[PDB]
């Protein structure tokens, strides 16, 4: 009975919303701390003629831009959405307890 | 009480090949094994908008200002070269055999039923009235999918390939038989013959089908379209790519095989409307439509259920459908 | 303590199961408890015969791998183990997790004494690599490198410069062969600030959570993660004491009877891991022990860094 | 209650090619099949700043200092030789017939009135109008778009191509055709007639376009345009990336195809402007101006909804507008 905003809660931390000047391009980060500068293993991906930046459309805002990476999230990289979805149990778990 | 298999894979028969389309002249077609590929090349694009708007974008100064900045795409597009008139799609066909045999079934039972149904079917009524239309659909060159609407000319050349070699050599005018007709003829009955000792197993047939269509000089030729990535931007798109093998434009094999599988003309709707590709749900994406939906006792699953559980066997068109069914290959069976 | 007089640089020495769990609190890096351990066991066993004194060590790092594994679907590591023997009855042992890792470190060792001057530099640097070469640095194996393209050398820089050009000089020549490596340092200073700082924010605040503090990826409402100056670990920045101090035939299963004893208990600190030139001198940055054995407070820190 | 159909996808009558641009001279042009093609070449272009201040940049100090660094760039140009004055565009159209008919539609009652509309309009008036407006478009050479605006005398031949060679050979001056009034001829009616045959499936029509434009010797001639990659330095910066097929400047196909559509004369703004191109919610992209805005009822979308849906039937005008439409191509349809 584990909702999706609440995997949505832990799996936020693995996408970054870096701004550039047009609007916000999401992405995705492989350590899951939201595009840390020292911590942070960002995926960096390679386009069609020379494009190494991060996976995501140039969205308007950010309520977009997040959106966007949340559900690509959910459509392709399922690894990550087991890792927010124990997570999620876990929390559950310890407000259960604490 | 006989129920039904959970699990039921039948392989492919009918294996196609992708269709490798390379490019020449009209009339020198007998000497077109060195015949250079159609290459897949980019070309960029740019439209203004012309699709609907949703009575919020209907603002005149908006409009303006959308068509202002017009959206910048790269395409890639394959065209016949500029000297040459003439799209040869070449592949080759393996009719297998065994048509009713699965390659996954939980239930031996049901197994067992099945293989004598099938059997049943083809000590009735063999492979006959599939391999003619199976034949038709060679012959006419359907699997020029959009390479044949505006064609001017069209031969289909399928050759039967024996131990390293043409054992027998056809040639159809394409558009002479029509898309829609499975008439008669000595030479598409004796490609019938051929495909029903293939779809038979009484004997291995690998056939390599030519299809040639006078299209004009450097016009458009259509190979089958990929899915594309949508990682960055909206000027260097690359809004539509196309299938290639090896720096050479082809269509996809699967798409050859709905082609192919084009001989339903016995669905409950329209016979005017002309023939459907053999699915269960009987169904045209383009039309969105699904013919023999199962309210009415004619779709793949009532019909198979009726003929192998409780042996209620159809008219000899809707088990020619459902045999055609089982050589199109699927993954049936519930959950 | 007291400065060198000259700078002994060991090369980059293969460990290849070092302790990984550097502390009850911190997993990686081994402790620098163990450098300065290992430094001071060589100068208990080469250096009180070359007349020298072996005193602080600066760790480098230039590989690390820990033989860890990222369970699936969990978003946190675990260690992988050894099988060890079996019972006197036949059972499977109780599983006590060890963390190895495989370490590739450079050590520069202050060196001071007489035995500077009464034996070649060479001579002691090799001496100390030989001696070190039948030795382990975390729990761990010093790999002694037979047969590949060259055995690293030594190179013992006599800090004593004749000039300050010829002084910067060879510290450059020194930080360039140590530096595809990262060299940890103590910032204690910054760990305290930070725990004032957090304490103009919320009072009552203990520095083990401005410790945390420096450790977390915090996240931040208008959203941006807050950024750092550096790479900041937390180190066991040594020992707190728990009891009083014991007599060496008073305690019971003691190492040796002719030692005091004193149960401690760890002290997190905080770490940086800074890159050799952005030290400017390198005999700054070597890691010392202070013990102030009436208080308890066992600790290692660089002083001098800053 | 005949709502709209979800989708709706037309495939695009009137199929140009890329048009291949040679060069040579005049007087040897019905010699022009092996004339040298155009080829693009870089060329290094170095310019001061002529752009508009935002009066942040009109510090004077500011200005020198912006025009003592200046951009340096390489474009793509293609001129003719140094001795060669005519550019030969060639190209191949191909008319191919059955316009009402989309290739793909979900509602199918909306398919059969749709298609009894086309009927009907085709029936009433076939393509007759339209096919004499894209045969005036052909024959001024409208689709020389650049390459037209300054030429001493452009010449259209344009050959119907039956089996394999020429059986009816047109030859207009482009020039005395002007770009603005679809006039009366009496060979611009037979190659209309040949169009409207095409275009309602009488005949296969694959019409090859040649034109020759007299511009001079060396000029500069303007295949249509790429977009650029933009990843490195500011100098080697290829601000300009011009189109050719295989080391032969070319027009793109759907340039071609837009001049040729330039048939819509029936927008409810002024006619002193001229014809622009048949487009839903008919625009220009140079004047960046939407006419036949969906606030006026005229554009593709009421007009069509309007005579399908509602029997709304419109001017003659508009609905050879929508038939154009229909000829153009589309997807035409909503979410």
């Amino acid at each position: 009975t584990i909702s999706k905003t609440d995997i949505d809660c832990y799996l936020q931390t693995y996408v970054v919303i870096d701004p550039v000047s047009n609007g916000w391009q999401w992405g995705i980060d492989e350590n899951g701390v939201g595009g840390a500068l020292h911590h942070g293993r960002v995926e960096m991906v390679e386009g069609e003629n020379g494009y190494f930046g991060l996976r995501g459309a140039t969205h308007p805002t950010e309520k977009e831009a997040m959106a966007a990476a949340l559900g690509y999230l959910w459509k392709c990289r399922q690894d990550l959405v087991a890792i927010a979805r124990n997570d999620a149990i876990e929390a559950e778990k310890y407000r259960a307890k604490a | 009480i006989l129920s039904t298999a959970s699990v039921l894979a039948f392989e492919r028969k009918l294996d196609p090949s992708d269709a490798l389309m390379s490019a020449g002249a009209w009339a020198q077609r007998d000497a077109s094994q060195e015949w250079p590929a159609v290459t897949v090349r980019e070309k960029s694009v740019r439209g203004t908008i012309s699709n609907r708007l949703k009575t919020k974008d209907r603002d005149p100064a908006k409009l303006d200002a959308s068509i202002q900045s017009p959206n910048l795409q790269t395409v890639d597009v394959a065209n016949l070269p500029s000297d040459a008139d003439t799209l040869k799609v070449r592949f080759t066909l393996r009719v297998l055999g065994g048509a009713g045999t699965p390659s996954a079934c939980n239930d031996a039972a049901y197994r067992d039923k099945l293989l004598q149904t099938v059997a049943t079917y083809v000590n009735d009524q063999g492979f006959a009235e599939l391999a003619r239309r199976y034949a038709h659909n060679l012959a006419n060159a359907r699997f020029l999918w959009r390479n044949r609407v505006g064609a001017e000319a069209v031969e289909v050349r399928i050759n039967h390939i024996r131990q390293g070699e043409v054992a027998r050599a056809w040639r159809f005018d394409a558009l002479a038989i029509g898309l829609r007709d499975f008439k008669a003829d000595a030479e598409l009955d004796a490609l019938a013959e051929l495909i029903a000792s293939g779809l038979s197993g009484s004997g291995h047939v690998l056939l390599e089908v030519v299809a040639f269509a006078r299209i004009g000089d450097g016009q458009e030729v259509f190979p089958s379209q990929e899915l594309i990535l949508d990682k960055g931007d909206k000027k260097g798109q690359k809004s539509k790519t196309l299938y290639s093998v090896r720096d050479a434009a082809a269509i996809h094999s699967q798409k050859i095989g709905n082609a192919l599988r084009t001989i339903d003309t016995w669905y409950p709707d329209e016979d005017g409307l002309g023939p459907i590709a053999v699915e269960p749900y009987g169904s045209v994406t383009s039309q969105g439509k699904a013919y023999r939906q199962p309210k009415q006792k004619l779709d793949f699953y009532t019909l198979l259920d009726n003929w192998v559980l409780r042996d209620e066997a159809p008219a000899v068109e809707q088990q020619h459908y459902v045999i055609a069914n089982l050589i199109r290959g699927g993954v049936f069976g519930e959950a | 303590v007291t400065d060198p007089e000259a700078l002994l640089l060991l090369p980059r020495l293969s460990i290849q199961n070092a302790n990984a769990i550097s502390s009850p609190l911190t997993w990686g890096f081994p402790s620098p408890g163990a450098f300065t351990g290992f430094v001071h066991a060589l100068q208990r066993r080469v250096g009180i015969s070359l007349d020298i004194e072996l005193d602080g060590v600066g760790i480098v790092c230039h590989r690390f791998e820990a033989q860890i594994s990222q369970p699936a679907g969990k978003r946190t590591k675990v260690f992988n183990l050894t099988r060890n023997p079996l019972n006197r009855d036949g059972s499977t042992a109780a599983i006590v997790e060890e963390g190895r890792a495989h370490l590739e470190v450079s050590l520069l060792l202050g060196v001071h004494g007489d035995g500077l001057d009464d034996h070649p530099a060479q001579e002691i640097a090799r001496q100390v690599q030989e001696q070190a070469g039948a030795m382990r640095l975390a729990g761990g194996s010093i790999l002694p490198w037979c047969n590949e393209r060259f055995p690293a050398p030594n190179a013992e820089l006599l800090m004593l410069g004749g000039s300050d050009e010829q002084r910067r000089k060879n510290q450059r020549r020194l930080t360039r062969r140590l530096l595809p490596g990262f060299a940890l340092v103590s910032r204690e200073a910054l760990l305290q600030q930070h725990l004032e700082t957090l304490r103009t924010t919320l009072p009552e605040a203990t520095t083990l959570d401005a410790l945390l503090d420096l450790c977390r990826i915090n996240f931040e409402p208008p959203w941006q993660v807050r950024d750092k100056p550096g790479w900041l670990v937390p180190i066991p920045a040594g020992y707190n004491a728990l009891s009083p101090l014991y007599l060496p035939g008073e305690v019971r299963n003691a190492r040796d009877r002719e030692t005091p004893l004193r149960f401690v208990e760890n002290l997190f600190g905080l770490g940086e891991w800074l890159s050799p030139h952005r030290v400017a001198a390198l005999s700054d940055l070597l890691w010392y022990h202070h013990a102030e054995p009436d208080k308890g407070l066992y600790r290692w820190s660089t002083p001098r860094f800053v």
